[PDB]
């Protein structure tokens, strides 16, 4: 056509066959995930514990990109349909409930979701 | 007293008059062949062969057809198929050229870097693993067999201004790098992520797949510190598991990550401690871009200062140092001595200066 | 106190 | 006590400590060096052994075929009196250079970044410049109070060495403080790049190592702990606005009536449990609802069953009775290890046991009983109260939604007209609330929140350095992308600004009075949109869900492959 395009991430040139750009649905910046993970661990005074449940959550909403309060019920649902496998594994089912209560306190979830989410977590056990 | 004694057996000068920023002995040459070295300066790279005794034969030289280019550093490797040597040169244009001095042609070029390359390095164990550090704030690890960029060591906890030096450790398990932000940074390459990224880079072929190779962008180092040095850190080397690094505080400092006891591979990124073991005091090296080197066996440590004086320390000296360096001047060596390079056998020592001059110092019989 | 130059100086 | 007295005393202690530390270590280091030398020997040996197996045919020189009187040559003169050597000079040919760029991390939404009170780095430009005007190097340092890492008198400092300097300075001093307030001044003034004094005191606090941790509820040392301590970690650290713990966007914490809920709803009758319920002898529902009706103001004949409560369970009850309010059918079901009956008895036992005893950036308000009046932060800031405010449902200062039928890209929409994107909880009618994964939608005033940008392509600029090119063609006023970056205080912008002023290009774009966006260190692709006075784009800052977010739209219909520019007004 032609103009020599390049990759934004590595200033190496874009071969004609690669554009076709982009089939990927952008994005989550990789690093943002590691930053949280490390920035949570760094908390002197938070539980071991509470730290890992937060980490799992923060990753969940980063993956999914939740904008609105009305989403959060659906987001509490999805959190167990995906990460609820690895919650049981770590013995965090009680901190997860503590999270549900916090989320309920912030006014984001109906009380009808706290029982319905802990139902789906114990139904897979 | 001191060790080890040398005598200036020759000196010579290139025709351009611009500074020789980089000088490198070819350590890849099989024993009982002639000891070779290369120099970079102006827009050129020159190759010289030592001969017994004093005589330095001029072998080859190469000029970048772009007038403006200016090579800053070179590093030797080999083609493990055809058994050729391969010199790598890089400079101000941010472009790495690969010369093959048996075909006498630039067989490869990589043009991904944003700004200049201040140092090039090759993996001790892998003759295809080139590591370019830069003024663009990222280090770049390349697989020169596959024309692939493996890894870019910069971003969030990457460097904040120019990256001026880096060294692979003796086994090729980790990079310790440094630069203008005052900061030394430690980047492992034995981890699953990197070792995988290395493997898949070999398997990458551009006629086999419409995708590009997915170059791991590493944003985080395995350690960092700014408490050692107080201005730009210009040269850093791995003495086994300790760090030799110089800023312009009139010393090369021998330090380690963590506390006295803490082992290097058991250090965690968050580690906030370092420990100063010793300092190799020199005088009158106030400018930056003043490198040292050591010999293959790491028994001697040589820094050429800015007033033409070469300082050589012994690394079989237990305790500081403190005392005492073997200082060697000449009455026609004035200019700043950018970089020293021992021959493989520690017989010869080369040095190169700002005034295009090259100084050959050989050892006791 | 001071800032670093690559070249000295004459 | 003297101001310079403390410094001299800090100086001579430091000087002493460094010496007596050096001689102790000097013993250990010799061992470490010997040990390290042992590691060298091995690893060098391994490479050397590898070197034997290589045969590298090195050192070949070539004169022939004879010089055709076309090539230039390279001479090298000798102080040995061996004649000057001459070689023709090999031309390493054509390579296109890439434009200059500095490395930067990619972002999707912006990133709050703390101010840095000392510039850790002095920018090398100055050799070709030859220190002119050297005034710039002074005035650059003045913005940082004259503080650069590492500008001191003192030659070194480390953490293990630092804590001993505070402890040897507390020993030195009658006593005790027990940790002084005066001395942190003296050890900062000696170390500008480590100060202020405040920062060193907090650094000393992190270093000397755990209350108020509540330990693991899922764990072996789970204590019986009150509701607010069991949840202290979550309330204090959760972000209401973006839904993360320790978010990268919003630095102010909970408010704290954000994490108090309206107590209703509903308090409804629901029986049986069933069947082993809290029943049915006077005191079941009666004394339950009574105890909380006795607890709000400002039976039980059967002997209570015998079960034992672990530290987890007791906390978990307490945390549930807060949010479930006497619904022991629910609580028992939730606690899972007790029954409706036993919860009620433990409540009863617990009721009887004693306790021991110009535009501004939006930041929600929360004055619980009293209205959003001329003393409300928001109305002082001349900003609406948002959903995140903890005022009345019907505060008069809250932005309402839009009722729009559809697109809402004209002045008739109240959101568009306020320079706001819709609110996906309020704008229920246009479809800023509608199906999510389907990220293109009927309302076309939600694109920033949704990150729904056009495909942009990177190549060198047809004016200078780098520029950015839109793949897919787009119409007038249509959304191209958000300009993303770091978020920083007008101060920290003024420090970085001054340094970018010398490089004759800045990537700062002014967000509001309190904040600037800095795409320099980290940003996203649209940052490569160049400055052209006659541009093909414009840059509208908008208000989106409390965050002010930049919006880059077209100013004109644009053909495929066109290079994007916008005027930089600031
Ligand atoms: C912003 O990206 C670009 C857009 C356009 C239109 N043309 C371009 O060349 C680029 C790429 N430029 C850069 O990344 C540069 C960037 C990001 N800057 C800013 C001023 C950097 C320059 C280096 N300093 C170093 C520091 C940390 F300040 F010490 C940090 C700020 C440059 C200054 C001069 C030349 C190039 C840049
Ligand atoms: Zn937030
Ligand atoms: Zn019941
Ligand atoms: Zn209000
Ligand atoms: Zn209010
Ligand atoms: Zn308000
Ligand atoms: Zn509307
Ligand atoms: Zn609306
Ligand atoms: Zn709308």
């Amino acid at each position: 056509h032609n103009r020599l395009y390049f990759h934004s991430d590595t200033c190496l040139p874009l071969r004609p066959q690669e554009m076709e750009v982009d089939s990927e649905d952008e994005k989550d910046p990789e690093w943002l995930r590691e930053k949280t993970i490390t920035q949570i661990e760094e908390f002197s005074d938070v539980n071991e514990g509470e730290k890992e449940v937060m980490k799992l959550w923060n990753l969940h909403v980063m993956k999914h990109g939740f904008i609105a309060d009305n989403q959060m019920n659906h987001a509490c649902m999805l959190f167990v349909e995906n990460y609820g496998q690895k919650i049981i594994k770590k013995n965090l089912c009680r901190n997860f409930m503590l999270h549900l209560v916090s989320m309920h306190d912030f006014n984001l979830i109906s009380i009808m979701s706290i029982d319905k989410a802990v139902t789906k977590l114990r139904e897979m056990q | 007293k001191c060790k080890y004694s040398f005598k200036c057996v020759n000196s010579l000068k290139e025709d351009h008059n611009q500074p020789l920023f980089g000088v490198q002995f070819n350590w890849h040459s099989k024993e009982g062949d002639p000891l070779v070295f290369a120099t970079v300066g102006s827009n050129r790279v020159t190759l010289y062969e030592c001969h017994s005794q004093g005589e330095i034969r001029l072998l080859q030289s190469y000029v970048d057809a772009d007038a403006d280019e200016n090579f800053y550093t070179c590093a030797w490797t080999y083609d493990s198929n055809t058994s050729h040597p391969l010199l790598a040169v890089a400079g101000s244009r941010g472009i790495i050229r690969i010369i093959n001095p048996i075909t006498m042609q630039c067989i490869k070029h990589y043009v991904g870097h944003g700004n200049a390359i201040n140092e090039l390095k090759f993996h001790p164990r892998d003759p295809n693993l080139l590591l370019s550090v830069s003024k663009d704030h990222a280090l770049r690890l390349w697989n020169i067999q596959t024309d692939t960029l493996v890894a870019i060591f910069g971003g969030v906890e990457g460097h904040r201004d120019e990256v001026l030096s880096a060294d692979y450790d003796l086994l090729g398990e980790k990079i310790m790098s440094c630069g203008m932000d005052h900061s030394l940074k430690l980047w492992r390459i034995n981890s699953k992520r990197m070792m995988n990224a290395i493997k898949e880079s070999y398997d990458y072929n551009p006629n086999k797949t419409n995708r590009p190779f997915i170059s791991q962008k590493i944003h985080f180092p395995d350690f960092s510190t700014r408490d050692i040095h107080r201005n730009y850190v210009d040269c850093v080397r791995w003495l086994g598991d300790l760090i030799l690094s110089k800023s312009c505080e009139n010393a090369i400092v021998c330090w380690k990550p963590g506390k006295m006891e803490d082992d290097i591979d058991k250090i965690k990124p968050s580690e906030s401690n370092v420990t100063i073991l010793g300092r190799f005091d020199y005088s009158q090296c106030d400018i930056w871009y003043m490198r040292f080197s050591m010999d293959f066996w790491q028994k001697m440590l040589a820094l050429g200062n800015q007033v033409g004086k070469l300082y050589v320390w012994d690394l079989e000296v237990e305790d500081p140092h403190k005392a005492k360096c073997t200082t060697l001047t000449h009455h026609k060596c004035g200019a700043a001595i950018r970089q020293t390079s021992f021959s493989r056998d520690s017989s010869i020592l080369i040095a190169v200066c700002d005034d295009a001059s090259i100084w050959r110092w050989d050892r006791l019989r | 106190l001071q800032a670093q130059r690559k070249f000295a100086q004459s | 006590k003297g101001p310079v007295c403390w410094r001299k005393r800090v100086k001579s202690e430091y000087m002493r400590l460094r010496q007596l530390k050096r001689f102790r270590r000097a013993d250990e280091v010799k061992s470490m060096f010997s040990s390290n030398r042992q590691k060298i020997l091995e690893r060098t040996e391994i490479l050397n052994q590898e070197w034997k197996q290589r045969r590298i045919q090195p050192v070949h020189i070539l004169t022939s075929v004879s010089s055709l009187r076309g090539t230039r040559e390279c001479s090298v003169t000798s102080d040995l009196d061996f004649p000057t050597q001459v070689i023709p000079l090999k031309t390493l040919n054509a390579v296109a250079s890439v434009p200059i760029m500095y490395s930067w991390s990619p972002l999707q939404q912006n990133f709050m970044v703390e101010d840095e009170t000392v510039l850790h780095n002095i920018p090398y430009m100055g050799d070709e410049v030859l220190d002119q005007d050297g005034t710039f190097i002074e005035e650059l340092i003045k913005n940082y109070d004259g503080k650069v890492h590492g500008d001191r008198e003192c030659g070194f400092i480390n953490d293990e060495i630092f804590v001993e300097l505070v402890n040897a300075l507390g020993q030195y001093n009658e006593s005790r403080p027990p940790r002084s307030d005066k001395i942190f001044e003296a050890i900062s003034s000696m170390f500008p790049d480590k100060g202020t004094a405040e920062e060193l005191k907090e650094k000393y606090k992190e270093l000397t190592q755990p209350p108020e941790c509540t330990p693991n509820i899922d764990g072996p040392n789970a204590k019986s702990v009150q509701r607010e301590q069991s949840l202290h970690s979550f309330h204090t650290l959760f972000c209401r606005r973006c839904f993360k713990y320790d978010c990268f966007l919003h630095p102010f914490h909970a408010t704290p009536n954000t994490y108090k809920r309206k107590n209703t709803e509903t308090a409804l009758d629901n029986k049986p449990c069933g069947p082993q319920c809290y029943q049915h002898l006077e005191g079941a529902k009666e004394f339950a609802a009574a105890l909380t009706a006795e607890r709000i103001k400002t039976p039980n004949i059967e002997p209570p069953e015998n079960v034992e409560w672990s530290g987890a369970e007791a906390s978990m009850f307490r945390v549930l009775i807060g949010t479930y309010y006497d619904n022991f059918c629910a609580i028992a079901r939730l606690i899972g290890t007790k029954t409706c009956r036993q919860v009620y008895e433990f409540r009863v036992k617990e009721s009887s046991i004693i306790a021991p005893a110009h535009v501004y950036n939006y930041q929600p308000c929360d004055h619980p009983r009293q209205p959003c009046d001329s003393s409300c932060p928001c109305v002082i800031a001349q900003n609406f109260c948002e959903k995140f405010c903890q005022c009345s449902s019907e505060c008069q200062n809250r932005f309402p939604g839009c009722r729009c039928k559809a697109q809402c890209n004209t002045k008739q929409c109240p959101c568009y007209l306020a320079v706001r994107e819709c609110d996906p909880d309020l704008c229920l009618t246009c479809g800023a609330a509608d199906h999510w994964d389907s990220k293109n939608v009927s309302c076309k005033n939600c694109s920033i929140q949704r990150g729904s940008k056009k495909h942009l392509l990177l190549a060198p600029s047809d004016v200078a350095g780098w520029g950015i090119f839109i793949k897919d063609p787009v119409q007038k006023n249509e959304f191209i992308s958000e300009y993303c970056g770091e978020i920083i205080s007008q101060d920290e912008a003024d420090r970085r600004g001054k340094v970018y002023d010398k490089y004759m290009c800045s990537f700062l774009f002014n967000l509001n009075n309190d904040f600037v966006v800095d795409a320099t260190r980290k940003g996203n692709k649209i940052r490569f949109a160049n400055h052209s006075v006659n541009p093909n784009c414009y840059a509208k800052v908008m208000m989106v869900n409390g965050d002010h977010r930049i919006g880059i739209f077209a100013k004109r219909a644009i053909q495929t492959g066109e290079e994007l520019f916008f005027d930089y007004r600031y």
